[PDB]
């Protein structure tokens, strides 16, 4: 079963600042006090 | 000039050597990159 509920109002693109995320671990390795 | 995009492979025993039939296996792998778990046959030894 599934239904297409599309009682939706057709609302614009809504925008926020990303100031600094979506960073991270870029591989599976350990270090420290370092800039890399 | 419009195609099924897929064909059968014509294998019969009386094909020559190369225009006959090969199974395949590929054996990808990733080493020293994360922790593991497939290791060839080796004994450990105790920590010193
Ligand atoms: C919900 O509504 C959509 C249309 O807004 C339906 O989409 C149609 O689905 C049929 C097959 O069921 C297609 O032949 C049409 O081409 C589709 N419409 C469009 C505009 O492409 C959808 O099937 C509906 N789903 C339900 C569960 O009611």
């Amino acid at each position: 079963q599934c239904v297409n509920l599309t009682t939706r109002t057709q609302l614009p693109p809504a925008y926020t600042n990303s100031f600094t995320r979506g960073v991270y671990y870029p591989d599976k390795v350990f270090r420290s006090s370092v800039l890399h | 000039n419009c195609y099924f995009p897929l064909q059968s492979y014509g294998f019969q025993p009386t094909n020559g050597v190369g225009y006959q039939p090969y199974r395949v296996v590929v054996l990808s792998f990733e080493l020293l990159h994360a922790p593991a778990t497939v290791c060839g046959p080796k004994k450990s030894t105790n920590l010193v």
